[PDB]
């Protein structure tokens, strides 16, 4: 249903590009978000993309100006371009729908920031 | 058994008709109808405070909030009275609206008659977007179409 990839270890100031393949039924709601999750904590919504065309992205305050969300409608995929990474960004990242009932989480992808 | 109806119109092609029904006083309200001309996917769907159409949907003001709470989804306790969440348009652009909500009413302090129903350009993040605008409008974007809610029966 949801398959994330692209995470890893990156030094402070580095960059990463997380990818997610979602099922066509989930993608066709055109409301997709990336959530980050720290150990023991609840997953917080970090980036959203909705609307028609290429979609329109919104960002939570700790990532605004450093992260960009995008999508590929044909491939039913969502992307999170993370730049200027900081240790506070270390978390397991998941991609899911938002603004409606959450679909079953995928495996996510781990992102660690440390030199 | 109060009944209401709203004719959603706007500048573009989005348009629809949305009916409301409340069998008992202060009980749940059924909201059902059809919107068309939308992009496929989720679209914010709210009751805004004023039934003023003098300057288009912009005149409707903010989400109806007689309790001065923060924005949320219809299932959240912290929510505007007029926070009805998202409606879903199919590939053809037709959103078949079917909603049951106990916070809006057709009488009392939570009465929405004479206020404005508005469908939005993008999805409502239900207040979980992690930014200030998400606590106000849910980042649902511009107003595509709206209409005053009027008495039907
Ligand atoms: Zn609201």
């Amino acid at each position: 249903q949801l398959q994330e990839s692209g995470g890893g270890l990156v030094q402070p100031g580095g960059s990463l590009r997380l990818s997610c393949r979602a099922s066509e039924t989930l993608f066709s709601l055109y409301a997709m978000g990336w959530y980050r999750q720290a150990p023991g904590k609840q997953p917080e919504l970090i980036a959203t993309i909705s609307g028609g065309g290429e979609g329109t992205g919104n960002y939570a305050d700790p990532v605004k100006g450093r992260f960009t969300i995008s999508r590929n409608n044909a491939d039913n995929m969502v992307f999170l371009q993370m730049n200027n990474l900081k240790p506070e960004d270390t978390a397991v990242y998941y991609c899911n729908v938002y603004g409606t009932n959450l679909a079953p989480w995928g495996q996510g992808t781990q992102v660690t920031v440390s030199s | 058994a109060t009944k209401a109806v709203c004719v959603l119109k706007g500048d573009g092609p989005v348009q629809g008709i949305i009916n409301f029904e409340q069998k008992e006083s202060n009980g749940p309200v059924k909201v059902w109808g059809s919107i068309k001309g939308l992009t496929e996917g989720l679209h914010g769907f709210h009751v805004h405070e004023f039934g003023d159409n003098t300057a288009g949907c912009t005149s409707a003001g903010p989400h109806f909030n007689p309790l001065s709470r923060k924005h949320g989804g219809p299932k959240d306790e912290e929510r505007h009275v007029g926070d009805l969440g998202n409606v879903t348009a199919d590939k053809d652009g037709v959103a078949d609206v079917s909603i049951e909500d106990s916070v809006i009413s057709l009488s009392g302090d939570h009465c929405i008659i004479g206020r404005t129903l508005v469908v939005h350009e993008k999805a409502d993040d239900l207040g979980k977007g992690g930014n200030e605008e998400s606590t106000k409008t849910g980042n649902a974007g511009s107003r595509l179409a709206c209409g005053v809610i009027g008495i039907a029966q």
